[PDB]
């Protein structure tokens, strides 16, 4: 019911009219099974089950924004420190309302 | 007309009582235009219109 | 310090000049430095020539520091290694050189966001130092430990 | 001389585990346990020329590892007491523990890469002890890491055991990832990898707090201490090697080779852990997990010894050493057991005929853990309790821990041998080759020259402290011996069945620290990328 | 291989590349009617 | 210098004329030769010239052609890693599509020229939606994503390449220029936000890689998410520097959120395929802020780990090919019992999975303990961060191994003597750089 | 007023409505299962349990 395919001399050829079934890649194929099939298309296409609702948008403004928002104060933060830590001048960031032009500290000049 | 008399009126009173031109007046004229445009909407389109 | 345009001309053509004279004999060495260009320019972008001659120069410089600090730290090891229990006196000196090279090797070129490495926590004793010296002056409490005689092996 | 040791181990893990097929397993039945008596032999000379002769030897195998800018870290290896004496340790319990698989692991598909595994662990242990700079013990720490992954979950067809593999893996990662942060504070404000450099009379908070929270995961300390009583998954001789050795010991030689610790913080976490991990292992059951809470419990006496006094991390050391011993003996003696019996339960074992020395060791091993005077655990140990006294929180609860560990070593002395038995009347039996008496052999030796050398300088320097208050640490002993063996009830329901669920730390992790993280991704990827930003 | 020599005739290139563009880019109205720019241009208009 | 490119255009020369039976030999030895001129290229760059090894121009600004360190190691890696893609890929068809992508890609890297990068770079736009939406194993949808994304990014690209040539007069990186306008940054800087994978725009990568044949994946993550860091040392911290520093807060916090809600996202995966997407994605964040920091160690901890990643990223997608061809599913829940069934596809495949959770002995780990350094350097907070977080790529990992390594299996499902063959390379460059050879 | 909010697909609604019936995982069977939520319980020292356990001669 089954024959060797391959031929370590070369000599391979595909017997499509055996009647044998050939023992080739395809017989050691794992057999899928019907649920698994669905549930994988089910996570995969999730976009269709959302839906805007009011504890989605409080979860996503949550844990998204409240991390964008923690990360962009500590790196505001650590700014500020190395700022006075490096003795230079309150640098002109983009959102900083700074009236000064500093950015790019002078390689030449001593801080 | 009523849409845009509001996004100006509000535009001109933030900006008078701030006495500075600045990116936030227009930020709360859009967002008083766009609340007034969601008053009756479903849930998703109070926040996009404000936003938008 | 203004710079004229006179005068930035002027300093472009003397550039132009010092290129030339580079050319003029083939070296090996044409991108390993061992002197600077002098400049008073605004901004070293201008004279494209000092620019890459410079950046070049500070990169040898850098390679040097680099190796310097490796050569420090071999004699630090070899110090620590050969005193035993008596290294902390006798190893004072080595190490506080160790660390005067790693500070030089690292601050030279930290970028324009970097902070200075502190090796050896001097900033940080100078600091207060500092601190103490204006609380005990004004009257305050200070809420900060006082400065230390070492914080490190050396600094 | 010194490099020959890891030579041959990390030969044993090459030839067992990439050329098996054609050394077979009688070939790993040769070559692991004949690699693992030559660098035994190298470790007494290492032993004997630096712990005994004060002459401390650097191996610089290759410079620039990592030469990126001012960056510079080499691979060397310096040979300092504390590297000679734990290398000394933990080869004599690599070459028992691999005399002890042959008979062992016969029974299992894969005895060659076992031996592999086992040869690489010890290689790697070898790399962290030995290491020179912060750099090589990062990387014998993430070695013993993986092999504790790949050892523990040998058992892959069981999904506890793939689960405990896990668990482990990512609490050692929470605590390298503490390391590293660590070492890189270290390096920024002094300059150097190596510990010689490494030396700051003064540290901020912050380094200290990231380095005992670092050495927490491997010397399973509260909170951390989920993976080890899990670790029962593995095979025995794995057991043995982490519990005793390899895994446990690692934090505390990190903590006694750069001393930045926190005096307040260590001994109360140490103490906490001591107590709990008693407690924890009164009411266990498994004979292999009543061992691993003694394990938990020694780690926390010598954590806490640290804040005691200045001769602490000699203390800290000499427990450390003292311990593997007999901790090895006792795991090695519970597989025994456990493959003679066909049963994991203290209930079902009980007075059987079997080997005088297999008996005798277990007898030993357990009160050395008990505390029987005149024994290496006891000067190891009273060398602990005596020096505690100053801080009075630690000693008190030292010695509630003393108490509660003479309880269940006594519980579990009487139940596996003076007990009738217990076990079905079926047809059982495991035949112990000379191998296992050798191993044996060697593990006795260990306990016996500990006696006679010693585990500090200071081990026996005076305490001045009263005579009851020097004596109190035998008494305490006795009394949880005398109690354990008549098996009285010590605790209520409820608190037996609390310290049975281990404090529900595990509970914890799962109902609120799992869930988060489980809808933080479920936020992160349904909700956002593939939800309000996907198309229709 | 003279490496400097190479540098100096890639960078020259480049320069004079860039002026030969600025150069280009300075373009007045072509238109036909707008006389007023273009009055020194010689043209002759058929018409 | 001459000879890579020459042979980097004699490869799509000599499919025109080849037997169209030869095609995979001749394209093989084509492969091999332009790795050997690269390792030629090598040789001839003097480290005695510190800031461009070779440059060549052959009549016009536009054809420049230099290498630095950040192109030398990229074009090294690019000429590696090809001829596994060669092998892997079969049909005249398939190799037209892939050494026209494979010049145009190799072109780019070496460019100096604004305007010729944007040229080389974006002709393999209509090849990757063809290869990506090919007839029965793709998806239109990921060609759509990945083609829209690239357009869109290359163009505002070309908007501030082309106000940069307006107003400086050249575009080309050898001459001197700064900029501090914040539209021209943000211009050259959105190409390097989607190009390598940042969140929110991030979406592209995995459903390309998901649908893309393993020569298509291989590449892509190997060397197509490297090209960003190539543009941002060539094209924008020489120009554009004031505006990395003015905004190195927002840098800071769309990275660090990038690598943690990419983590997160991991860990919803049950897909092989997904699973690598999303783990470099997660690996481009620390390139990315390490090179912002504008530093020594920054940058050379960036082109080190890029290595690192397009050493690993392709060994982990060949074995997830090989899976799949052996057992035509990706799905972890169907592949377990791998440890019995295939101890060799297991070993190459645990060894790989070490490599890209940054273990010592590993290139990751160096590079890794670099790029820290690095954000160390800039403050403490920032490398604690990256270092906290890393465990959460531990949790994925570890449960996908889990469910991998044990169970019942009836199939043997193991690799051939091509696929060893295929990996061999991998391995071998994966140790030599673990041992410090980077 | 018509305008673009009403002919714009919203998503207010689930496209896709999971089936009801879902799959549980076989799992061994415990007879009890009752949580415990009081650490302290009459239930422990109760009459049953002392005789049961507590009292018979060991
Ligand atoms: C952070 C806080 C938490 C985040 C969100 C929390 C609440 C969000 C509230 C907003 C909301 O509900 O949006 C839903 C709403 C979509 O409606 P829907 O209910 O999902 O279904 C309708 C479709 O039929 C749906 O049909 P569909 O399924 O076929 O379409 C799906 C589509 C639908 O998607 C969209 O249409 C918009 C996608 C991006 C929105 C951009 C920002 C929106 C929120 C940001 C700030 C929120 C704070 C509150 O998704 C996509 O495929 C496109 C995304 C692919 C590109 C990825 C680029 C991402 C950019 C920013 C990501 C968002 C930030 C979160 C991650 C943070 C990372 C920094 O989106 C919007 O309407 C956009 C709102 C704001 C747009 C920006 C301003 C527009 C500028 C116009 C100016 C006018 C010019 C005048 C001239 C005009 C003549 C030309
Ligand atoms: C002097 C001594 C002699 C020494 C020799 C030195 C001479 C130097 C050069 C001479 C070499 C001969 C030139 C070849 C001409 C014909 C080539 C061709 O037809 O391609 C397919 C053809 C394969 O033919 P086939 O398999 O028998 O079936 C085709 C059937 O006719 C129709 O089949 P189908 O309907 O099934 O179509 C399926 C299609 C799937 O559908 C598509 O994908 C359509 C996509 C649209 C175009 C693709 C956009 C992206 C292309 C990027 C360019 C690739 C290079 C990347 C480098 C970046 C350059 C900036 O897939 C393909 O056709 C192949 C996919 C990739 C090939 C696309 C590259 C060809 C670009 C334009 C070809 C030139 C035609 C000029 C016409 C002249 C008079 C009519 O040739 C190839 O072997 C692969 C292409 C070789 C490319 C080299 C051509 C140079 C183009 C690069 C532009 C640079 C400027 C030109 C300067 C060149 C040096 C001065
Ligand atoms: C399918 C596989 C089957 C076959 C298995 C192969 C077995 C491989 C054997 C493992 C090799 C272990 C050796 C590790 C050392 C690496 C050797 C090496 O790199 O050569 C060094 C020379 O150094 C040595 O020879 C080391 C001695 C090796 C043996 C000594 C003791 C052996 C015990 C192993 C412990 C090594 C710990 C090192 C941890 C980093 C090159 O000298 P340099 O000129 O300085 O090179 C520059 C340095 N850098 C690489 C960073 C650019
Ligand atoms: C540092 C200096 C010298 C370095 C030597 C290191 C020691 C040997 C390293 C050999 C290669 C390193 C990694 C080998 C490939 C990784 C795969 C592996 O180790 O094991 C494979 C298979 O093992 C092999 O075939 C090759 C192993 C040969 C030697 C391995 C020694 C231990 C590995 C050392 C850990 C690497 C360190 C990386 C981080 C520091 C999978 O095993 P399991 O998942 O447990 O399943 C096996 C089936 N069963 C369920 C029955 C258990
Ligand atoms: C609709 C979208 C959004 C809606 C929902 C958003 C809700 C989120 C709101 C809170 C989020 C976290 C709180 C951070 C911002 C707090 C207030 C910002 C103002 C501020 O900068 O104060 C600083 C906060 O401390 C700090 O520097 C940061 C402390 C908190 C960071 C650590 C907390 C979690 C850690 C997890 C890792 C995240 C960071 C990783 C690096 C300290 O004041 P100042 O001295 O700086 O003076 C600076 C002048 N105001
Ligand atoms: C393409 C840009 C469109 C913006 C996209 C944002 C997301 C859309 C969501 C809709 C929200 C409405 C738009 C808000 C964006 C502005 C940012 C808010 C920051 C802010 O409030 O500060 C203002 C200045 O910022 C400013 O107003 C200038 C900031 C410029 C906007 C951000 C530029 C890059 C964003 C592109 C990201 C990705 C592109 C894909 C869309 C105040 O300033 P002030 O002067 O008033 O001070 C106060 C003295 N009274
Ligand atoms: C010696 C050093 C100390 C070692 C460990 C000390 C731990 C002490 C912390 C526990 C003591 C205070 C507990 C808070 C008071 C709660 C009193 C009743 C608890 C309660 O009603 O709800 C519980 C909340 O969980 C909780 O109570 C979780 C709060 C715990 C705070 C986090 C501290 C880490 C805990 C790690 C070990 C503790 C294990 C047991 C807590 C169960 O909630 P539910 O699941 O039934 O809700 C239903 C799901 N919708
Ligand atoms: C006997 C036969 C032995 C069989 C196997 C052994 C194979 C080779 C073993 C040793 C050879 C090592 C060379 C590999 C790469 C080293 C490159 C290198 O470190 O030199 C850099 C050259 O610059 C460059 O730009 C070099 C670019 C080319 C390097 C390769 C790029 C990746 C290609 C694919 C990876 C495979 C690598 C093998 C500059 O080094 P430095 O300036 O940073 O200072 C050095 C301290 N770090
Ligand atoms: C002064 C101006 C004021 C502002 C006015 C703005 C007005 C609109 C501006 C929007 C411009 C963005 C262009 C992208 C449109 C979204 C893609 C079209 C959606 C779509 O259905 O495309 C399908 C697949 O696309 C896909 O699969 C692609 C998925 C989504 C692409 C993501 C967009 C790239 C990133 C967006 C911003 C990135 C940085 C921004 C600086 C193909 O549909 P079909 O072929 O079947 O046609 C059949 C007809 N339905
Ligand atoms: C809301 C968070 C911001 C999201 C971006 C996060 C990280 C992006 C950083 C990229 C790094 C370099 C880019 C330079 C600036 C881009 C965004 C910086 C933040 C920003 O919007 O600052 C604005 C100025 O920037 C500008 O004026 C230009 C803004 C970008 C333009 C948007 C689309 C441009 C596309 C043009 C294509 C090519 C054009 C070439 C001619 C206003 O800040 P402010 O200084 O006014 O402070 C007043 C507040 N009180």
């Amino acid at each position: 019911s089954s024959r060797i395919a391959g031929d370590t001399t070369g000599k391979y050829t595909p017997n499509i009219f055996s009647p044998e079934t050939p023992m080739d890649r395809s017989f050691s194929h794992v057999p899928k099974n019907p649920f698994w099939e669905a549930w994988v298309f089910r996570r995969d296409n999730i976009q269709r089950e959302f839906v805007w609702t009011w504890q989605t948008i409080f979860d996503l403004a949550t844990f998204v924004g409240g991390l964008y928002v923690a990360m962009y104060a500590t790196a505001s933060f650590c700014s500020r420190q190395n700022d006075k830590r490096n003795g230079y001048p309150e640098r002109n960031y983009y959102f900083s309302d700074s009236k000064s032009n500093f950015v790019i500290p002078d390689e030449r000049e001593f801080y | 007309t009523l849409l845009g008399a509001i996004f100006c009126a509000t535009d001109a009173l933030y900006e008078n009582y701030s006495g500075k031109k600045s990116y936030t007046s227009g930020m709360v004229a859009g967002a008083a235009t766009g609340a007034v445009f969601a008053i009756g909407r479903p849930l998703p389109q109070p926040l996009v219109w404000p936003l938008v | 310090t203004t710079a004229t345009i006179e005068e930035r001309r002027a300093f472009h053509k003397e550039v132009l000049d010092i290129v030339q004279s580079k050319l003029a004999n083939k070296n090996s060495e044409w991108a390993r430095p061992e002197e600077p260009i002098l400049h008073n320019l605004k901004s070293e972008k201008e004279e494209p020539h000092v620019y890459y001659h410079n950046n070049n120069f500070r990169v040898t410089r850098q390679l040097i520091h680099f190796e310097k600090t490796k050569i420090f730290e071999d004699e630090l090891d070899k110090c620590m290694r050969t005193h035993g229990e008596a290294k902390y006196r006798k190893c004072q000196e080595i190490a506080k050189r160790f660390q005067a090279s790693c500070r030089v090797a690292s601050n030279l070129e930290r970028g324009p966001n970097a902070r200075k490495r502190d090796v050896g926590f001097i900033y940080q004793n100078n600091k207060l130092r500092e601190l103490e010296k204006d609380a005990k002056e004004l009257g305050l409490n200070n809420p900060f430990p006082p400065s230390s005689p070492r914080t490190t092996i050396g600094y | 001389m010194f490099l020959l040791a890891v030579y041959f181990l990390f030969f044993s893990a090459i030839a067992n585990g990439f050329f098996g097929r054609y050394l077979g397993v009688r070939g790993s039945q040769l070559l692991g346990p004949s690699a693992l008596f030559l660098a035994l032999l190298c470790s007494g000379t290492i032993f004997y020329e630096v712990c005994i002769q004060g002459c401390s030897t650097n191996i610089k195998l290759f410079e620039n590892f990592v030469y990126s800018n001012e960056l510079n870290v080499s691979a060397s290896f310096l040979y300092d007491p504390l590297a000679a004496t734990m290398t000394l340790t933990v080869v004599w319990i690599s070459c028992a523990v691999h005399a002890y698989q042959n008979l062992y692991m016969r029974g299992d598909g894969s005895q060659t890469l076992f031996t592999s595994y086992l040869s690489a662990f010890t290689g790697f242990m070898l790399i962290l002890v030995a290491g020179q700079n912060l750099v090589m013990l990062f990387i014998g720490w993430e070695g013993i890491g993986v092999c504790s992954y790949l050892l523990i979950g040998y058992y892959g067809s069981r999904v506890s055991a793939v689960k405990s593999a896990n668990k482990s893996l990512i609490v050692n990662k929470i605590s390298d990832g503490f390391l590293l942060g660590s070492m890189l504070y270290l390096w920024f404000y002094t300059g150097s990898f190596s510990y010689c450099s490494l030396a700051t009379f003064q540290i901020p908070d912050v380094v200290s707090i990231l380095v005992l929270l670092g050495a927490i995961g491997k010397s399973s300390q509260l909170f951390f201490h989920v993976w080890l009583a899990d670790a029962m998954e593995g095979p025995t001789p794995v057991s043995a090697l982490i519990h005793a050795a390899t895994l446990v010991t690692a934090g505390i030689y990190v903590l006694c080779k750069l001393n930045l610790h926190s005096q307040s913080a260590v001994g109360i976490l140490g103490a906490a852990t001591a107590l709990m991990g008693g407690l924890f292992g009164l009411a266990a059951n498994d004979l292999k997990r009543v061992i691993a809470f003694s394990t938990c419990s020694q780690l926390g006496y010598m954590m806490a010894v640290l804040s005691t006094c200045d001769d602490g991390a000699d203390f800290a050391m000499g427990h450390l050493v003292s311990h593997a011993g007999f901790k090895a003996t006792l795991f090695l003696s519970a597989g025994l057991s456990i493959a003679k019996e066909n049963n994991n339960f203290l209930n079902r074992y009980g007075s059987r005929q079997g080997s005088p020395t297999l008996s005798f060791a277990t007898t030993i091993a357990s009160l050395n853990l008990l505390g029987f005077p005149e024994l290496g655990g006891f000067y190891s140990k009273e060398s602990i309790l005596n020096n505690a006294y100053i801080n009075q929180g630690v000693s008190i609860i030292l010695t509630l821990a003393t108490f509660l560990t003479a309880f269940y070593t006594s519980k579990v002395l009487a139940q596996l041998y003076l007990f009738p038995y217990g076990n079905g009347r079926q047809q059982k039996s495991f035949d112990i080759d000379a191998t296992t008496l050798i191993c044996f052999g060697l593990l006795l030796s260990e306990m016996l020259l500990r006696i006679f050398t010693g585990s500090s300088l200071s081990q026996n320097m005076t305490t001045n402290l009263p005579a009851h208050i020097k004596n109190l640490p035998f008494w305490v002993a006795l009394s949880g011996a005398l109690s354990g063996l008549a098996t009285t009830n010590l605790f209520s329901s409820n608190f037996m069945r609390f310290f049975g669920n281990r404090g529900g730390f595990d509970v914890f992790y799962a109902r609120k620290c799992s869930n988060v993280f489980y809808h933080n991704a479920y936020v992160s990827y349904t909700l956002l990328d593939r939800g309000f930003l996907k198309l229709y | 291989v003279d490496s400097q020599a190479e540098w100096y005739a890639e960078y020259d290139k480049l320069e004079k590349a860039r002026q030969k563009r600025r150069i280009w880019k300075w373009r007045d109205s072509d238109s036909r009617d707008e006389y007023a720019i273009n009055a020194e241009e010689p043209v002759i208009y058929i018409r | 210098m001459s000879l890579y490119l020459f042979m980097l255009f004699l490869q799509p020369l000599s499919l025109s004329f080849v037997s169209r039976s030869f095609s995979k030999i001749s394209s093989l030895m084509m492969s091999f030769a332009t790795l050997w001129s690269a390792v030629y290229m090598w040789f001839t760059s003097n480290g005695a010239n510190q800031t461009f090894y070779q440059v060549v121009s052959w009549g016009s600004d536009w054809s420049t052609f230099g290498v630095c360190y950040t192109s030398l190691y990229i074009s090294l890696l690019c000429a590696f890693i090809f001829p596994i893609c060669v092998i892997l890929v079969q049909g005249y068809r398939a190799l037209s599509i892939l050494i026209c992508i494979q010049t145009a890609v190799s072109l780019s890297i070496v460019s100096l020229h604004m305007l010729a990068f944007y040229a080389l770079f974006e002709s393999s736009l209509l090849l990757f939606f063809i290869l990506i939406g090919r007839r029965k194993y793709g998806s239109l949808s990921a060609a759509y994503n990945i083609s829209i994304y690239t357009f869109i990014s290359a163009l505002g690209f070309l908007i501030s390449a082309f106000w940069l040539n307006w107003s400086f007069g050249s575009v080309c990186a050898l001459l001197p220029n700064e900029e501090a306008n914040s539209f021209v940054a943000f211009g050259i800087f959105i190409l390097l936000w989607v190009k390598a994978p940042l969140v929110p725009f991030h979406l592209w990568l995995p459903e390309a890689h998901v649908y893309a044949p393993t020569a298509g994946s291989v590449l892509l993550a190997g060397v197509l998410l490297k090209i960003s860091i190539v543009g941002l040392h060539v094209f924008f911290l020489p120009i554009c520097a004031s505006s990395i520093v003015k905004a190195f807060p927002l840098i800071l916090s769309i990275c660090l959120g990038s690598f943690i809600f990419s983590s997160f996202s991991t860990l919803k995966q049950i897909d092989l395929k997904k699973i690598v997407a999303y783990s470099s994605i997660s690996h481009m964040a620390i390139v990315f802020l390490s090179s912002a920091t504008n530093s020594g160690l920054g940058i050379q901890g960036a082109v080190l780990y890029c290595i690192a990643h397009g050493l690993i990223s392709p060994g982990l997608f060949l074995l997830v090919g090989i899976l799949y061809k052996n057992t035509n599913t990706k799905l972890v829940f169907y592949l377990r019992g791998l440890s019995q069934q295939a101890p060799v596809w297991w070993s190459v495949w645990v060894f790989f999975m070490l490599g890209n959770l940054a273990f010592p002995l590993f290139p990751n780990f160096i590079a890794e303990v670099v790029c820290l350094s690095a954000l160390f350097k800039n403050h403490e907070l920032y490398a604690y961060a990256f270092i906290f977080f890393s465990f959460v790529g531990t949790v994925y990992s570890s449960t996908v191994l889990g469910r991998l390594k044990g169970g019942v299996s009836s199939q043997c499902v193991d690799a051939s003597r091509l696929d060893v063959i295929s990996w061999n390379p991998l391995v071998l460059a994966t140790v030599v750089t673990g041992i410090g050879y980077m | 007023v018509k305008t673009l909010a009403d002919y714009i697909h919203w998503r207010n609604k689930p496209s896709s409505i999971p089936p009801v019936d879902e799959y549980r995982p076989p799992v061994p069977l415990v007879n009890y299962d009752k949580l415990s939520t009081q650490f302290f319980s009459k239930l422990d020292n109760d009459p049953v349990i002392n005789r049961v356990l507590r009292a018979p001669k060991v």
